[PDB]
């Protein structure tokens, strides 16, 4: 942001636009009253018109606060969203405890039910590994150097394809 | 702490282990300290060289604070990642990217006289998709001129050659007139505004589109690494990661004396503290003094 | 979680590879 | 001998790089010259004795340079 | 202990910087 | 029955609930910045999360949020540059109060998304009529802010700055745009500092009106200056050292003014020197020179050592065509000085980068016995985009705080420097600018 901004207490907004909070503002000559009421809450405050631009003196700066890094937080987010379309697909898998009741065992060839058995094994092991949610940190962290290394480019990090395209035509197509 | 040149690069950017770095520096002068001399010496190559490795220091870490927009609904988000590494590269001493690569293509075949060993020198830094259409539009004017074709641009045979590439960089789509209009210039500023409303608008596309192109690589390469991984029972994966984990950690804690070392270690205390953090109060998330 | 670090530069521009798309949906569906 | 340097010869220095020359030859030689042409150095000169070259060049210089900084970069 | 600072918390942490000084440190007074 | 931390911790506690849409932290956040929550900083962070996971948005939502967050001070770009794309999906169907001011609460910050400033430019620039001045003001804020050097709407801004009359504010913000712009248009900054007779309600309109005529370095105005004075205890530091910047560089005699501009000041850099940047720090020696006020036995030689500080930064990251620039001008001072041979001009390039004594190391600089001579680049970054093509006022800044230290600075602009076709030409005019300001040489 720059130092200097140039907003507050003139086209303002004026009142509430949600269920959830109220507001509206006393728009005088001089004075504002703002008069905000939020459920149990109930706040009438008392501000000048040059106490607006006094508040934008200082800046707020907001951070990130992450675990590894904003990088590696954006990634472990990518394999958590991967992990969820995963997961959509275990959990329309069909409930096969309903035949583990011994009039399906006796009625059914052996092989089959070997095959049943080992199947259920390994719908467990789908689902054990599939939930398995610590391992994202190891997992984007795979991912996170070679784009380091791409990203720390000799030219410029931004570069790319089209825009090296483009200067090559500005480098060629000029008198040498 | 800093050698009095790289808190120089320091100044500007917005890194946290640069910015507290600075503020000791500047606890430091406003203490009672003279600032000390900075060198007039250096010679070009040594110039370059210690550019080329100290914005390097201002750079990887700007690149972790920045969060990739992987798999996100509409291309704002790869123009707020497309700018925020604008705003890195400017940070680090860089300059726009188009005439920084350009700066790099004229570093590259200063040397060059004929017109294919410019395409063979800089053939690191174009695709090679266009680098091939190029080549073989020189050997079709090749085969016009039955010579080879000079680097000059008052040569007919490179006149016929730009008129030529020209056609073969609007097949590859992207306009060649705004551009050389942009560089060009022209005489009053509206019209020069004119042709830079079209040159930043193909360059807003350039830049999302090769942007784009590195989080659809990230994400195709997150997607292969999380398929080959959901493949294993989960007693193979821990045995892999904290082998792993460990393996990497007893290369740390061999190096005695390694600056970043220490700091690998400093981090790797952080982290445990970030999950005892979370696991203190996980209503609100980590204990931030304020 | 920690990474293997490396210092090291890349000099060319090149596509950045975007790798195969893995068959897991398909082998879970199947 | 046969100098090739980048651009042509100022007489300041023609007398530098003769003077610079003769800690090349082993003796009082009166070594002769051959002034030559070539762009392909990026200023500098390269001294052709005819049996023996000494590469003084520019171009010269900052291969040697890239080679030896890269030399460094997989040994630290 | 705990509740540490806030720019002691926003560093971003396992980026190198350090390796690539380890290397500037150790290769420019070697060129020189 | 009226207290604010219980409704600070209701609204910690709506925002933190997972479902949110646009219109409830839309109004969360004109809720918050109506009541001065500076000191609280995990609020606006989880109201910034919540701005930032949404998906619709009405056109009241998005500018109630996006002005909350320009008037808040809160910077955070991730957050606010994906707001970027419900305003370009949402920019025809914006009104012209609120496209100008989600504009320039996006310019603000300084996003750079070209298609966001080109369609705002042609919807602000075909129907011009229904903008009032302050809606193109703050249009041209937004657009000369966020990355766009576009002159169009800067001349359609014009004519409607010189046709009617305008209020302070957007006044200031207007010439506030022109100063970053860089245009020094006389025809326009006089139909615009004739609103700055009324007295103005806040010193940050002042403060950025003082600034940008120092940037663009035409004059004062004497009120203008003592609005800046009447009640200096209210600007920010930050804000502060600018305008005094931008008094000094149109040489202020209030000197008055400048020792109420420092008596805030020097009481933050008082308590915490590293709070400030230290290219403000920079701006506050140039100030401290040209003003010649006292200041603290702790601050002036700081901000002596914070200027040296911040010109080896700034000549660190060279724009490499200012270096071709500064080898081509030590060039022709030593063609000029004599030295008609390569190995003898390269001796002499050798011999011109002394260090100041302050600690900088300077470009050019001549020395005989007690006479110093410095030569001044200005590439094209530091000229007006205008046709008169002068000099900002970085350049006389730089010229009169190295006048402090002994040295006769001959400015040479490069609008006329690259324009000489040999070597000769550009070795007379670098001796017409060296014997016009010191004839010892």
């Amino acid at each position: 942001l720059t130092t200097f901004t140039f907003s507050g207490l003139q086209d303002a907004p004026v009142a509430a636009l949600s269920g959830s909070i109220k507001l509206n503002v006393a728009a005088k000559a001089g004075k504002a009253e703002v008069t905000v009421a939020a459920g149990a809450a109930k706040a009438a405050t008392q501000v000048s018109a040059a106490a607006l631009r006094k508040l934008s003196g200082s800046k707020i700066s907001l951070a990130e606060v992450a675990r590894i890094s904003v990088l590696h937080s954006s990634i472990q987010n990518y394999l958590l969203s991967l992990s969820n379309e995963r997961y959509q697909l275990l959990s329309q898998w069909p409930d096969f405890t309903t035949m583990y009741g011994k009039d399906f065992y006796y009625r059914a060839h052996p092989e089959d039910l070997k095959k049943f058995y080992d199947a259920a094994d390994e719908y467990y092991k789908l689902y054990e590994t599939v939930t398995e949610f610590d391992s994202l940190s190891a997992l984007a962290s795979q991912v996170v150097p070679n784009y380091a290394a791409r990203r720390r480019s000799t030219v410029h990090p931004a570069i790319g394809s089209t825009v090296a395209d483009g200067a090559f035509t500005n480098f060629l197509l000029s008198k040498q | 702490a800093v050698s009095k040149k790289e808190v120089l690069y320091f100044l500007s950017s917005k890194d946290a282990e640069s910015s507290t770095a600075v503020k000791s520096y500047l606890k430091s002068l406003y203490a009672g300290a003279q600032v000390e001399a900075t060198e007039t010496d250096a010679s070009e190559l040594i110039a370059q060289l210690e550019k080329k490795y100290l914005s390097a220091q201002v750079v990887e870490p700007g690149v972790h604070n920045i969060a990739l927009p992987l798999g996100e609904s509409g291309s704002a988000p790869v123009k707020r990642y497309a700018a925020e590494l604008f705003n890195l590269g400017a940070q680090a001493g860089f300059e726009c990217p188009f005439i920084e690569v350009s700066k790099k293509f004229g570093q590259e075949t200063a040397t060059s006289e004929t017109v294919k060993d410019v395409l063979n020198k800089t053939k690191s830094y174009v695709s090679a998709d266009y680098n091939a259409a190029l080549n073989e539009v020189l050997s079709s004017v090749e085969a016009e001129i039955n010579g080879p074709v000079l680097f000059d641009g008052k040569t007919e045979g490179f006149k016929k050659f730009a008129a030529k590439a020209k056609a073969v960089a609007v097949s590859r789509g992207l306009p060649a007139d705004t551009i050389l209009a942009y560089c060009a210039g022209s005489a009053n500023e509206d019209a020069a505004d004119k042709v830079s409303k079209e040159f930043f608008t193909w360059f807003e596309s350039a830049y999302t589109a090769d942007a784009a192109a590195e989080v659809k690589a990230i994400e195709a390469e997150a997607a292969s690494i999380l398929d080959r991984h959901l493949a294993k029972p989960v007693a193979q994966i821990r045995k892999e990661q904290a082998s792993a984990y460990a393996s990497l950690l007893k290369r740390a804690e061999t190096a005695k004396g390694a600056k970043w070392a220490e700091k690998y270690l400093e981090d790797v205390k952080a982290v445990q503290w970030f999950d005892a953090s979370v696991a203190e109060a996980p209503a609100s998330g980590p204990k931030v003094a304020a | 979680y920690l990474a293997p670090l490396r210092s090291d530069f890349t000099e060319e521009i090149t596509a950045p590879k975007v790798a195969s798309a893995s068959n897991l949906v398909n082998e879970w569906n199947n | 001998c046969t100098v090739i340097t980048a651009e042509p010869l100022d007489k300041l220095e023609r007398v530098e790089l003769t003077k610079k020359a003769e800690k090349f030859v082993d003796a009082g030689f009166k070594l002769v010259m051959q002034e030559k042409i070539d762009k392909k150095l990026l200023g500098g000169f390269v001294i052709e004795f005819s049996d023996r070259r000494v590469d003084m060049s520019t171009a010269k210089k900052v291969e040697e340079f890239n080679n030896f900084v890269n030399k460094l970069v997989l040994s630290i | 202990a705990d509740a540490k600072a806030l720019d002691e918390l926003r560093k971003p942490k396992f980026s190198s910087k350090y390796l690539i000084q380890h290397v500037s440190q150790k290769l420019i007074p070697a060129v020189k | 029955e009226n207290d604010v931390p219980a409704i600070l911790k209701e609204i910690d506690s709506l925002v933190s609930r997972e479902a949110v849409s646009a219109k409830e932290v839309s109004d969360a956040a004109v809720a918050l910045t109506y009541l001065q929550v500076k000191a609280n900083r995990r609020l606006w962070g989880k109201v910034l999360e919540k701005a930032g996971a949404a998906q619709d948005y009405d056109a009241a939502s998005l500018t109630n949020l996006l002005w909350a967050i320009n008037t808040g001070g809160v910077e955070h770009f991730k957050t606010v540059a994906e707001l970027a794309g419900p305003a370009v999906s949402l920019l025809p169907s914006l009104s012209p109060v609120q496209l100008s001011i989600v504009v320039e609460a996006l310019g603000g910050a300084g996003v750079k998304n070209y298609e966001l400033y080109n369609k705002a430019s042609a919807v602000v620039v075909s129907k011009i009529g229904e903008f009032k001045p302050a809606e193109i003001a703050r249009v041209l804020y937004g657009v000369a802010f966020g990355g766009v050097n576009d002159v169009a709407l800067a001349k359609a801004a014009g004519k409607v700055f010189a046709s009617t009359e305008v209020d302070s504010r957007t006044a200031a913000q207007a010439l506030y745009a022109l100063a970053k712009l860089g245009r020094a248009d006389k025809a326009t900054v006089d139909a615009l500092l004739k609103s700055f007779k009324k007295g103005t309600e806040s010193a940050s309109d002042a403060a950025a009106a003082s600034f940008a005529l120092g940037s663009l370095s035409f004059k004062a105005e004497k009120a203008i200056v003592d609005a800046l004075k009447a009640s200096a205890g209210d600007l920010a530091p930050a804000q502060a050292v600018e305008a005094a910047y931008g008094l000094a560089l149109s040489g202020a005699t209030d000197a008055e003014a400048f020792k109420a501009l420092f008596g805030v000041v020097a009481p933050a850099i008082e308590k915490a020197p590293d709070a400030l940047e230290v290219s403000s720090l920079a701006q506050l020696h140039v100030a401290s020179t040209i003003s010649g006020a006292k200041l603290p036995a702790a601050v002036g030689s700081f901000v002596a050592k914070a200027f040296g500080l911040a010109a080896d930064a700034a000549r660190l990251k060279r724009s490499s065509a200012e270096s071709a620039l500064v080898a081509d001008v030590a060039a022709a001072t030593a063609v000029a000085f004599g030295a008609q041979y390569r190995p003898e001009v390269a001796s002499a390039v050798a011999s011109y980068v002394k260090t100041a004594p302050d600690g900088s190391v300077l470009d050019i600089a001549i020395t005989k016995g007690d006479a110093k001579v410095l030569v001044q680049a200005v590439p094209s970054s530091l000229l007006t985009s205008t046709t008169p093509a002068k000099p900002l006022g970085h350049v006389a800044a730089y010229s009169k705080v190295r006048e402090a230290q002994g040295y006769a600075v001959a400015v040479v602009p490069a609008n006329e420097f690259e324009a000489l076709p040999d070597q000769k030409a550009k070795a007379q005019y670098v001796l017409a600018a060296i014997k016009k300001v010191a004839p010892s040489f």
